[PDB]
């Protein structure tokens, strides 16, 4: 019943990095619409002194995914990764920007 | 991208 | 630098209608993630005593569109229709929910 | 959908 604060639309990658690098908690994130790949979504996440970027992929059925698990919406992909690491390399959990 |  | 208030993620069509029907201005809208078509976006707009729904389509290049003009992002599709009718039937201009 |  309220808009998701993590959806920032078409903001440049550099802009997302500037904003997230200022965040204090690992996991602070946002979903943006990629410029380099029009029509694609990108997930930017604060982690330590860096900002990691993940590309949201879509399968033949139209489901969104990052690695192997599939989702019926960006909304479900995001909520799923609030409890399950968004990265297969390090343990990183999505947290709302503050 | 990390996952790519 | 601020999240778009029109992106509501995965809210049911019926829910979007309930919320928009309460709006006072023609054009009040929101973008939601379709349940009937996972991976697809839907544009719901208040118009008179009704709520019209449009499916956001994507072409082979990945661009989003409703009729013929193509967009590189939902963000641009939305802003474009703030000044250009979102419908080829009636004149309806997108306005933020209040 | 209106456009469909």
């Amino acid at each position: 019943m309220k808009p998701h604060p993590w959806f920032f639309g078409k903001i440049p990658r550099a802009k997302a990095e500037e904003m997230l690098s200022k965040q204090r908690h690992d996991g602070a994130f946002l979903i943006r619409e990629s410029e380099s790949a029009p029509g694609d979504f990108s997930l930017s996440v604060k982690f330590g002194n860096d900002v990691q970027h993940f590309k949201v992929l879509r399968d033949g059925a139209g489901k969104y995914f990052l690695w192997v698990v599939k989702f019926n919406s960006l909304n479900e992909l995001v909520d799923y990764h609030r409890s399950t690491s968004v990265s297969r390399n390090q343990q990183i959990f999505l947290r709302d920007i503050e | 991208y990390v996952n790519v």
